Order: structure tokens, then C-alpha cells, then sequence
């Protein structure tokens, strides 16, 4: 009931996620998702990011690592705990360890 | 004097003084934590605590009502407010560890009415009321306590 | 500054003295509560340390899986992406009282709300079935993940706020209660000394007034 | 016993005699009468007020706190004439009781008297405004003697091993206490719990007495025994095995 | 005597006053929060405080410019100093609701110049230098921040 989970990722990444049975339309009709694809550009994930943020309904919200690359300063921008964004291998993308939050908060890991 | 005339006022002064003890350490660490963690019994012992230092302890000595509290009353409100200290601590610890946990929160919804006949105690006035009524008034309140923790549990 | 600046007086020995005591009991006191956000933390970090690694296996297979349902269907995921309306997985909010401080956690709920049933493409549903299983996994794992993370961001705020003011305690305001301590003491001694010095005189003078007596 | 009372309202060079007839008594009794005397002086502070007033009366000039320069030799003069002599089976004890002015140890009189003494029982407030009686908080206490005091042939073979775990149990479950004020009962661990359990019925068990309830050493040893029985063997950390093997079980 | 010669040194000497004992009222927390929790409009007095120390309230009496400080002097760089800091202040205080805030990071790198000119305001040397060299100084300064500012918000 709580909190849904957003999720800006490729194609077969929220098709994945969907089946997996998380996201689904709020009454404006307006999904919790975004497919993105060769052709989407940054203010169109950039602004897709924020109004996550600016919904009380989101919270946790799945991306591609390589879609974080992208759009990072505004990752980094928030800090706060509804948002928490865990960044994912994509289907091609190798296996993510540089540049991750925890990673970098721990000095003790590797 | 005490055992051969009351009977009660020995025991009811004992607790009544730990009670108060209790709350200046619980109320050092309070300050610190902000009632982070707290046991159900050490939620009521501030909270019976603040009703006899606000309730008991206090008094305007200007007033028809507290010129002078004969000693049948001192010991008459003391009682009360212990045992409700008792049979709240019984709720709490009793059903702890179990499905129906009870609370102080749960107890003040529950019988919210009765903390505010034990605050108004101060207020029978003697002299202008009998001696035989406030002994009275004081066992109707032990009664409805009696039976708000009995609906309760 | 240096002293907390109380006249020199046997009413501020007493202060400065209890005030001293309150002071060592919060610095032990917090510093209890540091060493248990501080083990919190440390499973905490090793619980996180043990699902990110975790996570990536669990998306190379789910990767792999993806692929199988794709070989059998073809391109079902244009219809799985257009055809959405509810959710079968939601997110509860929980509370986490690690200690005094309380950190916020994600738990996962299964609503129950049924998932789209699709045997329309080659009829592949038992590949679409191990790739929702797959995913599901990957969904209950996530969620830890955040909750973890997010309780984890929470707590190294309060290590470090709890750090900060136990450091202060130790460095700044106890020395400081002690160098006025020791102040008050070495100023009620130098005016015992005052007194002495005319106690004395007045003795001395006193007989010094017989001698002239006699 | 013999009792000496020296009332406020009496006249205050008869309360600076009366320590020195009482031990003059137990000088008489103990060595030359062949018998262990137990010399109890109570309110010690009394006697040093009463003392500042004889050295005001001989018009000397106060010294520290008001006191006489000599109140180091004068405690002395009374406390040492006590202990065992060569060639004699008697013996004089002493249990000096001293009010602490402000309740600051601090100050000249139970300074100066500890400073000459060996140890101290140390009775304390916190425990009083509990209702526990005895108040004594073994925390801050101290027998330097009790090495020599206890033993096989004396009282009995594990009276300090009971003893030592006895004190770092009720240390613990302090500090346990303290833990639980900060992270609650559910972030406490299983021996955690037996330490806050030790200490809850430690001061109800074995401090708390009554005042006409007389313990022999045998049954407190036994008392604490109950108590360590709550904690399994592998914590009990200061008991050798071979004391454990004999007394902890049953 | 000041309003008959000068009336701009009364409002400055409070101003700087108020701002001097801010100063002294944040350090005493911030030396326990560690800058934490201080708000732009705080961390503006801080700064200027620390230039109002540093350049105004000490000279070297054995240097041919702080031998002798001509009470027009002390009254004009204290003009630039504490107009610097109302126009800081008003910079963050209407841009702070916006969607840019000027930060007192954003300040420093724009204006750093003015900040080092600022403290060079010492070194005049009164006797090689006449008031007519100063007051023109002071006065180009000024207008220097003035700009910098229209060119920032």
C-alpha cells in the first residue's frame, strides 16, 4: 500500500521489473516508470527523476548505472532517505562496483 | 502510630518513595535520549510520578481547598495513586510478551477518565464537604479503577 | 572561555562538582550509544557488503532468463509495458529503533493484487513464469537493499553527530570544568591565607597589649 | 558491651575524653584481660567540632577549614591504639563512623581520617531513597585486610572467590543497567539479561537484610552462591574450576 | 558631536557592534556543532566578523601606515566593510526563496578581489598618501563592490 517503486531503466530492465509485478498507473494515469531508449535525452530523465522525488507515493526508485552516468549530478544533488536509488547492471552493461554511494560512504569496503 | 491507627500509610510511603527516586534517574536519562527506549513500567512511573509531584506534592496553600489537608485525605490520595501505579505496572507486565500487549498509551485511552479524577482529588475541599463523603468519593475512584484494568485486560 | 567564570566559592565547589559528574556520566552514557549505532552499523555494513554482490548474480541470471523468455516469445515486451495498470508488490514504511535514534526502513509487502497472465506469444509461459519468479527475487532483494541503505545513511548521521558531541565533552567542556575547579579551589585557599595573616596579627597584638600592662 | 553517651546538649570537653575512656576501657579489656574487643566510634565529625573549639579556647589560629593544625596527630592518637599485640590473645578493632560535611569526601575530616584508615564501608544515599537496608554501596567500598581476614581455617575455602565475582557481577550488571537506559531490553543479548537480572535480585537478596535479621558468614557465602547460580560455570570467570566443581552445583 | 560632523559614524559603530557580538554568540555553538547547521545569513556575519577583526580592530603600531590612523580613516573603511556586509546580507536574504541561492561560496569566488581589497585598506600610509588619496580609495572600492554585486544577483 505505502510506497511504490519507480523504475528509469532500459527496455528490458522495466520489462523485467513489470513482470516481476512492481509499478503500475496512479488515478492521473501517469506510470511510476520510463523506458529509456537511444533516442531519450537528459531533460526527459532528469525531469522523470525529480518528479519521482517530488511524489509521496515513490520512494525507491531503480536505474540503470549507465542511465545514473548520465544524469548523475542529480543523484548526487539529493540526499535525503525516501529516495533511496539503487543502481543496476543493465542486460549488457558490466557488473557496477566504481563511483557506487556505498562504496564511496564505506571506506572500509572494497 | 501508623500500623496501629491506618495500616496502609507505611507500605503506600515506602513505594511512594521509590517512585519518586526512580523518576529523577529515569528523568537524567530522559533528558539525554528523549524517551528513545523506554519499559511500559518506566513510561507509567514518569507519568505517576509527574501526577503526584503535579497532583500530590502541590498545593496551594491559599486556597479553601489546601489551607490545611487533614491526614486522612493525604493518605487517601496517596493511595489511590498508587494503586493505580500498581495495577497499571500488573497490565503492562502482565500481557507483555504476548498478543494483547497493554500500554500506558492503550490505558490512557482506555480509562483516560480516571487520571482525571486522580488530578481533581486535591479539590474535595474538607470541612465545607464531610469527612465521610471525600472517604467515600476516594473509594468510588478505586472502584472505577478497579474495573477499568478488569475491561481492560 | 578558559573558566565558566563563577565567583571563587564553596557554593561554586558544589556546583562545578556535580556539574563535573553530570558531564562524565553523558560523555559514558553517549558513548554507549555510539558503540551500539557503531555495531549496528558494522553488521549493517556487512549485511549491505553481502547483498550488492549478491544482487549482481541474482541480475546475471535474471539477464540470462530474460533472454530465454525472449528467444520462446519474441517481443513480448511491448505488450508487458503498454498493458499496465496495477502493481502486485508494494512497499510498506516500518520504523527501526536501533537505538535512542530511529532509523527509517523499507519492508516489502505482497499486496496480492494478481500479475498479467500472458501465454499470447508462442505461449511461452513457463519461461515468463521462471523470468517473474527470477525478477521477483530480484524485487525482494532490492527492497532489503534500499531499507538497508537508507538505515545505514541514517545511522552514520547519528554516529557522527553522537561522535561529535561525546569529542566535545572530553575536549572542550569537561577541561574546562576542571580548569575552573581548580581555579576556585587555588582562590578559596589564597583568602584562608588573608585570614591567617590577621588572625595571627590580632593574636599577636593582644599580647603584645598584656606585655605593656604589666 | 560497654556504652559511652556524650549528648550535643553536654558540656564539649567531655565529648573529647569520651573516644579516649572508651578506648582507654578497650585497652584494659582487650590486653590485659585476654579478649577481642570491637570498638565502635560513632559521629567522628562531632568529636572534630568539639576539637576546633578546645584549640579556639587556647586561642590558637585555625588551620585548614577551620581546623586545628594538629587534627592529623590527634585522629591518630585515637585510632592507632587498636590491632593484635605480641604474646597476647587479645585484639581491638575499630569502625570509625564519620558524617560527611556536604557530602564531599573531600573535606578535612573523612579525608584525613581515610587517609590513616584501611579502606572504608562507604554508605550512600541513592540506595536510602530506593529502601534499601542496609545502604551500603559496595561499589566505592573497601577491606584491605579481607585478604588476611578470609580463607580456609578463618571462614571458608571459597569465601574470595565468592566475593570477587560477586563484585564484578554487580559492576556488570551496572553497566548493563546503564545499557539498557539507552538501547531498551529488546537490543539486549541473553547474558546481558542475566546481568540485569544478578543485579535486580543481588540488592534485593543479598544487600538488603533488615535490621533483625542476623547473617552468619556461612549463609551470606551461600546467599551469593544463589546468586552466581543464575550464571552458567563458562561465565563466572574469576571462580577457579576446582571452587566451582565443589560449591556451584545444588 | 558625531551627528554634527560626521552622523554616518553612529549607525556604523552599532552595526558593527551587532555584528561583533553575533560572532560571539555563534562561536560559542558553532565550536561545538562544527558548522553544521549555520544558515548563509550566519556564515555572512562570521566571514565579515572575522574581516572586521583581522583588518579593522588591530594595527601595527610599528608600521609607517598604522603608526597614526586618522579618525576619517576608521570611519571610512568601516563604511565599506559594513556596507560589504549589507549588501551580502541582502544578496542571500532576497535570493534564498528563489531557485538560486547566493551562497556564501558563490559570493567568495565571485567577489574574492573585493575581500583581499578590502583588507589591503590598512595599508594607506596617511602621510605619504593625504586624506584626498584615501577618500578617493574608499570611495573607488565602493563603487567596485556595488558593481559586482548588480553583475551577481
Amino acid at each position: 500500500r505505502g510506497k511504490l517503486i519507480a523504475v528509469i531503466g532500459d527496455e528490458d530492465t522495466v520489462t523485467g521489473f513489470l513482470l516481476g509485478g512492481i509499478g503500475e498507473l496512479n488515478k492521473n494515469r501517469h506510470p511510476n516508470f520510463l523506458v529509456v531508449e537511444k533516442d531519450t535525452t537528459i531533460n526527459e530523465i532528469e525531469d522523470t527523476f525529480r518528479q519521482f522525488l517530488n511524489r509521496d507515493d515513490i520512494g525507491i526508485i531503480l536505474i540503470n548505472q549507465y542511465i545514473a552516468e548520465m544524469v548523475r549530478h542529480a543523484l548526487d544533488a539529493h540526499q535525503r532517505s525516501i529516495p533511496a536509488v539503487l543502481e543496476i547492471p543493465s542486460k549488457e552493461h558490466p557488473y557496477d562496483a566504481a563511483k557506487d554511494s556505498i562504496l564511496r560512504r564505506a571506506k572500509g569496503m572494497f | 502510630y501508623y500500623d496501629k491507627h491506618f495500616t496502609e500509610f507505611v507500605p503506600l510511603r515506602t513505594k511512594a518513595k521509590e517512585i519518586l527516586q526512580e523518576e529523577e534517574d529515569l528523568a537524567e536519562i530522559v533528558q539525554l535520549v528523549g524517551k528513545a527506549s523506554l519499559a511500559e513500567t518506566d513510561k507509567i512511573t514518569l507519568e505517576v510520578a509527574k501526577l503526584i509531584k503535579d497532583d500530590f506534592l502541590q498545593q496551594n496553600g491559599y486556597t479553601p481547598y489546601d489551607r490545611f489537608c487533614p491526614f486522612y485525605k493525604t493518605v487517601g490520595m496517596l493511595s489511590n495513586m498508587i494503586s493505580f501505579y500498581d495495577m497499571a505496572r500488573r497490565a503492562v507486565e502482565t500481557t507483555a510478551q504476548s498478543d494483547n500487549k497493554i500500554t500506558w498509551s492503550i490505558i490512557r485511552e482506555h480509562m483516560g477518565e480516571i487520571l482525571y479524577k486522580l488530578s481533581s482529588m486535591k479539590f474535595k475541599d474538607p470541612v465545607k464537604d464531610g469527612e465521610a463523603k471525600i472517604k467515600a468519593d476516594y473509594a468510588q475512584l478505586l472502584e472505577d479503577m478497579q474495573n477499568a484494568f478488569r475491561s481492560l485486560e | 572561555k578558559d573558566r565558566i567564570e563563577i565567583f571563587p566559592s564553596r557554593m561554586a565547589q558544589t556546583i562545578m562538582k556535580a556539574r563535573l559528574k553530570g558531564a562524565q556520566t553523558g560523555r559514558n552514557l553517549l558513548k554507549k550509544k555510539s558503540d551500539a549505532l557503531t555495531l549496528r552499523f558494522r553488521q549493517i555494513l556487512k549485511k549491505i557488503i553481502e547483498t550488492k554482490m549478491l544482487m549482481g548474480e541474482v541480475m546475471r541470471e535474471a539477464a540470462f532468463s530474460l533472454a530465454e523468455a525472449k528467444f520462446t516469445a519474441g517481443d513480448f515486451s511491448t505488450t508487458v509495458i503498454q498493458n499496465v495498470n496495477k502493481a502486485q508488490v508494494k512497499i510498506r514504511a516500518k520504523k527501526d529503533n536501533v537505538a535512542g535514534v530511529t532509523l527509517p526502513v523499507f519492508e516489502h509487502y505482497h499486496e496480492g493484487t494478481d500479475s498479467y497472465e500472458l501465454t499470447g506469444l508462442a505461449r511461452g509461459g513457463e519461461q515468463l513464469a521462471k523470468l517473474k519468479r527470477n525478477y521477483a527475487k530480484a524485487v525482494e532483494l532490492l527492497v532489503e537493499l534500499a531499507s538497508l541503505q537508507t538505515s545505514f545513511v541514517t545511522l552514520d548521521e547519528a554516529i557522527k553527530i553522537t561522535n561529535r558531541r561525546v569529542n566535545a565533552i572530553e575536549h572542550v567542556i569537561i577541561p574546562r570544568i576542571e580548569r575552573t575547579l581548580a581555579y576556585i579551589i587555588t582562590e578559596l585557599d589564597e583568602r584562608e591565607r588573608e585570614e591567617f595573616y590577621r588572625l595571627k596579627k590580632i593574636q599577636e597584638k593582644k599580647k603584645i597589649i598584656k606585655e605593656k600592662s604589666e | 558491651v560497654c556504652l559511652f553517651l556524650n549528648l550535643a546538649n553536654d558540656p564539649t570537653i567531655e565529648r573529647i575524653i569520651t573516644p579516649r575512656l572508651a578506648l582507654t576501657t578497650a585497652e584494659f579489656l582487650a590486653y590485659q584481660c585476654e579478649k577481642h574487643v570491637l570498638v565502635i566510634l560513632t559521629d567522628m565529625s562531632s568529636y572534630a567540632e568539639a576539637l576546633r573549639e578546645v584549640s579556639a579556647a587556647r586561642e590558637e589560629v585555625p588551620g585548614r577549614r577551620g581546623f586545628p593544625g594538629y587534627m592529623y596527630t590527634d585522629l591518630a592518637t585515637i585510632y592507632e591504639r587498636a590491632g593484635r599485640v605480641e604474646g597476647r590473645n587479645g585484639s581491638i578493632t575499630q569502625i570509625p563512623i564519620l558524617t560527611m560535611p556536604n557530602d564531599d569526601i573531600t573535606h578535612p575530616i573523612p579525608d584525613l581520617t581515610g587517609y590513616i584508615t584501611e579502606g572504608q564501608i562507604y554508605v550512600d544515599r541513592q540506595l536510602h531513597n530506593r529502601q534499601i537496608y542496609p545502604p551500603i554501596n559496595v561499589l566505592p567500598s573497601l577491606s584491605r585486610l579481607m585478604k588476611s581476614a578470609i580463607g580456609e581455617g578463618m571462614t571458608r575455602k571459597d569465601h574470595a572467590d565468592v566475593s570477587n565475582q560477586l563484585y564484578a557481577c554487580y559492576a556488570i550488571g551496572k553497566d548493563v543497567q546503564a545499557m539498557k537506559a539507552v538501547v531498551g531490553e529488546e537490543a539486549l543479548t541473553s547474558d546481558d539479561l542475566l546481568y540485569l537480572e544478578f543485579l535486580q535480585k543481588f540488592e534485593k537478596n543479598f544487600i538488603t537484610q533488615g535490621p533483625y535479621e542476623n547473617r552468619t558468614v556461612y549463609e551470606t557465602l551461600d546467599i551469593g552462591w544463589q546468586l552466581l547460580r543464575i550464571f552458567p560455570k563458562e561465565m563466572l570467570k574469576r571462580i577457579p574450576q576446582s571452587t566451582l566443581s565443589e560449591f556451584y552445583p545444588r
